[PDB]
RNA sequence: AGCUCUUGCAUUGCUGAAUUUUUUUUUUUUUUUUUUUUUUAAAAAAAAAAAAAAUUUUUUUUUUUCAAGUCAUCAUGGGGCUUAUAGAGUGGGCUACAGGCGUAUUACAUUGGACACCCACAAGUUGCCAAAACUGUCCGAAUAUACGGAUUGGAGUAAAAAAAAA
């Protein structure tokens, strides 16, 4: 019981582009059934594709270097952004996905991801017994990206708890 | 059903693209969408004497308030002469309280169209047309110009 | 010009840390102490150097030595900034619209 | 005498106790020590403590 | 200012404890205090006593002797060493 | 000043109706 | 007053605005950011090739 | 050997970069027309070494037509600063071969730039570029 | 080796000005017919016809001249400097104030001021937030008005919410 999300981000739309592609290539390969003979797979109808428009501020300067304060000119940076969704039951091939994304290494485009899962909870037995059925999942834990050598394939993922 | 290509782009120093359609739905309630402005709205029209008029959940005359403002909203309605017998369900996003007006106008014309072909403009008949509304039919998409990358000089 | 002297107040911010300073700043903070904030404050920010409170960095720029027009937004400065968008060496910030 | 929904503040740090309607689902956050299983065990500690209630 | 610690005249209380050798304010009201004061800054504040204090304050070009009166408690020092822009 | 100092109009120009988010 | 217990559950406090010192500790710490600002080569790499010493070269003649 | 250099030249940048470690990626240019400022740059050390105009110009207009048609559609390389022997006043000289629809943005297109320093002092030298739809 | 020392009439770079308008008329795809190069084949060439059309929120982009400006952006030619034109430390000054000039804002009210309103709808949910006004109420005496808000003194202060027992 573990759900993925890819978070992307680029500068040029063929990178941001190639990189959903490949990592789409990846995710049906790595719950692919490539044969049979088994036969739980998490094709429900959460999955996705969404695409996102950006975060539009223009930042403009001045052309000349000294007096010109007629001399202006418009400056603007881009982002592009998708986001990729799965979901899946078992962690071997959760794994499989992360040494995926640790080897494929791309170009100018930050990875940033998120993967809330179910992980099992061990509690005081006082709070048990005086216990004795909402969502509560709350962890949401949280990491740092920079300043100690990281061009920011950074990964998040939160986490959910269950103690019936 | 055949639908087709109905827009236009008809202003000055800027363009304009309202690519959504008008089109009645199988509930027998026609949707259709409109902006004129950057903001920008949509309607459901079912043919009913319930509520009546709705934009933006409350009834009309309390969001808009303005006098002059709510007959900029019935104008398409009141040139029509089909006011009282559609309930008008209608939502809006933005900009500000006429432009909103003139806009869920131009979105009721449209729905208006779908209900009745012959008063407003369409793409039934290859994107032309003629009626009493068919003039209101085509959004008036200009936006403000931009503010001038350059200097007041003066 | 002079980046580098910048670099010498900076590292002076924090050879001397400004926690240190920071931390007799939350005692002259605190209205707990009913005095000595006086005695803390009249010395602490006088034996601490003058030169390493977070006021006296000018944020200069770091390719060239411009001390004025400098910009945060991928730190240099509005004529160099120029000068490499048009060459483009710079992460994809090309003229807008 | 006008004010923003979202705070969104700073200059401090928390839990973040928080809910979502839209799930019906409530949400804690991590933000005091540098690495997060060490944040995972002060949360976790901190949901322990929360069900003393 | 007030709030949160109101007074800041360091260096000046060095020179003023040089004084206070004898007496802070003539305890052995005033007598004019003979011995010179000549502090090096003047964004110091005015503390209350401090009378018949001769403070010699920089200008940026020299050293402005002034006597300090009664009025002048709640002051800062550097409102009597001016730039001398006259006409 | 558009009444700056004292309406419910000019403080908006001196920034203030709009109170300060709390910020560093 | 629920959040009262929310309160002591959670140990907060009111932030901004009290005058309590606490300000000063809660606040992130501006040391990082403000020495990572910075960037100069030594004008003499250790690897191989300098360029700051290059130019001055090439300017001799 | 080579293979002592490819470490070398790898831990060069590894230990320069902090963090990371770097391949090292050479792919060298076939000519002196597929960039722009490596030609500027060709242009600049060419004009500290004592080249008269006419011999580079010379040797940039046979290696212009040596490629005809192939992957350069034209070429406009302009100078500013004293080029020649006794000239004192500023100037700026040139030459262009081709077409170049510089307003056409469908054009795919370079510049160049590069700098030189003779013994009366410092220059100015831009290079502007044009190609054929092979690439 | 270092200059914030000079020289913009020695310069590179970059810009100013109005030269304010021009940036669509041009190709490409397909068809038919035919011919140029190479020991089973592609381009090429030529006659004609039809369609696709030309980048971005719409401005940027393409443009001719002034020894126009800048050595204090860095650079750099020449000249100058090196008990000082080099660095620090502390405090000024860079913001001074007969006059005069340029650029803006705010008004001189009633189409308005004030106060409330719902705290009206935005640009702006991507990896929620206004004002003018609309509605209500107070004001119209050359009052310099309850318009206007410049100068000047003085001071840095209120609470509201609700719980348990007698």
């Amino acid at each position: 019981a573990y759900s993925v999300e890819i978070a992307v981000q680029g500068f040029e739309k063929r990178y941001v582009d190639m990189a959903c592609n490949t990592l789409g290539d990846i995710i049906i390969l790595a719950f692919a059934p490539k044969s049979y003979a088994a036969l739980n797979l998490a094709f429900g109808p959460e999955r996705r594709d969404v695409r996102l428009p950006w975060r539009r501020t223009r930042i403009t300067l001045i052309r000349g270097p000294h007096i010109d304060k007629t001399g202006m000119e418009q400056f603007e940076r881009r982002e592009y952004k998708s986001v990729l969704t799965a979901a899946t039951n078992c962690p071997q091939e959760l794994a499989r996905l992360l040494e995926a994304v640790k080897l494929y290494q791309f170009t100018g485009v930050q990875i940033k991801m998120q993967l809330a899962s179910a992980q099992r909870v061990d509690l005081p037995a006082d709070v048990s017994a005086l216990l004795r059925x909402x969502x509560x999942x709350x962890x949401x834990x949280x990491x740092x990206x920079x300043x100690x050598x990281x061009x920011x394939x950074x990964x998040x993922x939160x986490x959910x708890x269950x103690x019936x | 059903s055949g639908e087709a290509g109905s827009g236009l782009a008809f202003p000055a120093t800027s363009t304009s693209p309202e690519p959504a359609g008008p089109h009645i739905d199988l509930t027998g309630v026609t949707h259709a969408r409109g902006k004129r402005k950057a903001s920008a709205a949509s309607v459901q029209l079912v043919p009913a004497g319930g509520a009546g008029i709705t934009v933006n959940g409350v009834p009309l005359s309390s969001y808009f308030r303005d006098p002059a403002c709510r007959e900029k909203v019935l104008a398409p309605l009141a040139l029509a002469g089909a006011e009282t017998a559609y309930d008008v369900a209608a939502r809006v996003k933005g900009g500000g309280m006429m432009g909103q007006a003139q806009a869920i106008a131009t979105a009721l014309a449209r729905a208006l169209c779908v209900q009745q072909p012959s008063l407003g403009a369409t793409a039934g008949d290859g994107g032309n047309g003629e009626g009493p509304l068919a003039a209101m039919t085509r959004w008036d998409g200009r936006v403000v110009e931009r503010q001038k990358p350059g200097q007041a000089g003066s | 010009r002079g980046n580098v002297k910048d670099h010498m107040r900076r590292m002076l911010v924090e050879q001397h840390e400004v926690d240190r300073s920071v931390f007799k700043a939350v005692t002259t903070d605190k209205s707990v102490p009913l005095e000595h904030r006086l005695q803390v404050q009249r010395l602490f920010e006088t034996e601490v150097p003058r030169d390493s409170a977070a006021n006296r960095v000018v944020n200069r720029c770091v390719l060239t030595g411009r001390a004025r027009g400098v910009h945060r937004f991928a730190r240099l400065s509005r004529i160099m900034i120029r000068q490499l968008a048009h060459s483009g060496f710079l992460p994809g910030v090309s003229k807008a619209s | 005498a006008a004010r923003a929904a979202a705070n969104a503040a700073a200059y401090p740090v928390d839990v973040e106790h928080s809910f979502c309607r839209r799930t019906r689902t409530a949400a804690l956050s991590t933000a005091r020590y540098g690495s997060r299983e060490a944040n995972r065990k002060l949360l976790l500690e901190h949901y322990n403590e929360l069900l003393r209630a | 200012s007030t709030w949160k610690g109101p007074y800041v005249a360091v260096s000046l209380l060095q020179e003023v404890v040089a004084l206070a050798r004898k007496h802070p304010n003539w305890w052995n009201i005033g007598q004019k205090a003979p011995e010179v004061i000549n502090t090096y800054s003047r964004a110091s504040v005015i503390l209350p006593d401090f009378i018949a204090c001769r403070f010699g304050v920089h200008n940026g070009k020299s050293f402005v002797g002034m006597e300090v009166q009664e009025a002048m408690v709640g002051h800062r020092l550097g409102e009597f060493a001016p730039t001398k822009a006259t006409v | 000043g558009k009444g700056d100092n004292r309406t419910r109009r000019g403080k908006i120009f001196r920034g203030t109706y709009r109170e300060q988010l709390p910020s560093h | 007053v629920m959040h009262r217990l929310r309160n002591t559950l959670f140990g907060r406090a009111v932030r901004p605005r009290e005058t309590t010192g606490r300000r000063a500790l809660a606040r992130p710490l501006q040391g990082k950011a403000l020495t990572d600002w910075y960037w100069m080569p030594p004008n003499e790499s250790p690897g191989f090739h300098s360029e700051e010493d290059e130019y001055e070269l090439r300017r001799a003649l | 050997r080579r293979r002592e250099v490819a470490a070398l030249v790898d831990a060069a940048l590894t230990g320069a970069a902090g963090g990371q470690q770097v391949h090292f990626q050479p792919f060298v240019f076939n000519d002196i027309f597929q960039s722009a400022p490596a030609a500027a740059t060709y242009v600049a050390e060419a004009l500290e070494s004592g080249s008269a105009w006419g011999r580079i110009e010379r040797f940039f207009l046979a290696a212009a037509e040596a490629d005809a048609g192939k992957l350069v559609a034209a070429v406009r390389v302009e100078v500013a600063g004293r080029i020649g022997r006794k000239a004192d006043m500023a100037a700026t000289k040139s030459w262009a071969w081709g077409d170049l629809r510089l307003a056409s943005l469908t054009s795919k297109l370079d510049y160049g730039t590069a700098a030189a320093n003779t013994r009366m002092g410092v220059l100015g030298i831009k290079v502007w570029i044009r190609y054929q739809p092979a690439a």
